[PDB]
């Protein structure tokens, strides 16, 4: 997370690492939707411009983590997967089109004070909540930088106007997605990086005092770059299919 | 419906401290 | 096709 700050513990339980098993590294971020599902963006499984293609026998998931590095014993929860799903008009070779996972967890999980979902979006909290200008969060361990934190961070950036995102790049953008970010006259910095990718985007609904997940990190053109903005993946839209898999 | 509710926060009724950031921009300008 | 992962 590029001009973020650390993350007060307790306050991202949704949050896993998605890690590999050997040599043991750190590919993206995901987050818990139950007791026995993860949701990630696609890209951190198969991307084959890269050569990157994982397996259920090459990940691990460490649910519910402050510091990136000391594995905190008596809190935090690692798991195998039994399955991976990955969307099946996930465009990679073009614009990242439905950029899309669900990892299934080999046995479920003990919800803790450090562990439990967040809420997926529902067409009334979606409607609602998704205006330009409306601010939502990010969290990860990834870059600080295009340089990485010791703990968690958090930056809270406001959902640019889809005209904008699209004046941006070059790059046809989907119903599928939409991107937040600063524009160049607010003095007000942030973004995600690499390895904060497959984490997730969610806002606050007043209503209730829930946490709602509207987005999956993606892709950038950078990190913190001026007049450029951050895509993620639109959860409500692809949720059709979120459903199909859980079932 | 027990998602959303963090328990060091929701759940014990105590605000994180930037969650009144996001807050404003919602009845902004 | 940035891919945001690391």
């Amino acid at each position: 997370i590029v001009e973020g700050q650390d993350a007060e513990v307790g306050l991202s339980p949704w949050q896993v690492m998605l890690f590999r098993k050997s040599p043991q590294e750190l590919l993206c971020g995901a987050s818990l939707i139950s007791d026995r599902w993860v949701l990630t963006a696609a890209h951190c499984l198969l991307y084959p411009p890269w050569d990157k293609n994982f397996t259920v026998d090459d990940l691990l998931v460490r649910i519910g983590k402050h510091s990136r590095t000391r594995y905190e014993r008596k809190v935090e929860k690692i798991s195998m997967l039994d399955k991976i799903y990955i969307h099946p008009r996930y465009n990679w070779k073009e614009n990242l089109d439905r950029d899309i996972a669900l990892l299934k967890l080999k046995r479920p999980i003990e919800l803790s004070d450090y562990i439990h979902p967040v809420c997926l979006p529902d067409k009334q909290t979606a409607a609602k909540l998704l205006h330009a200008g409306f601010k939502g969060r990010v969290t990860g361990w990834g870059n600080r930088r295009e340089v990485q934190p010791s703990v968690l961070q958090v930056v809270n950036l406001p959902l640019v106007e889809r005209p904008v995102c699209k004046a941006s790049t070059r790059i046809r953008i989907t119903d599928n997605m939409f991107c937040a970010g600063y524009k160049p006259g607010e003095g007000k910095r942030g973004d995600a990086c690499e390895g904060d990718s497959g984490g997730p985007f969610v806002m606050k609904s007043p209503y209730n005092n829930r946490w709602y997940q509207m987005g999956i990190v993606s892709w950038g053109e950078g990190c913190d770059r001026d007049g450029k903005y951050g895509f993620y993946t639109h959860v409500f839209r692809l949720k059709k299919w979120i459903q199909k898999v859980i079932d | 419906a027990d998602c959303g509710l963090r328990p060091l926060f929701e759940k014990k009724q105590v605000q994180d401290q930037t969650e009144k950031e996001l807050f404003e921009s919602y009845i902004e300008g | 096709y940035g891919v945001r992962g690391p």
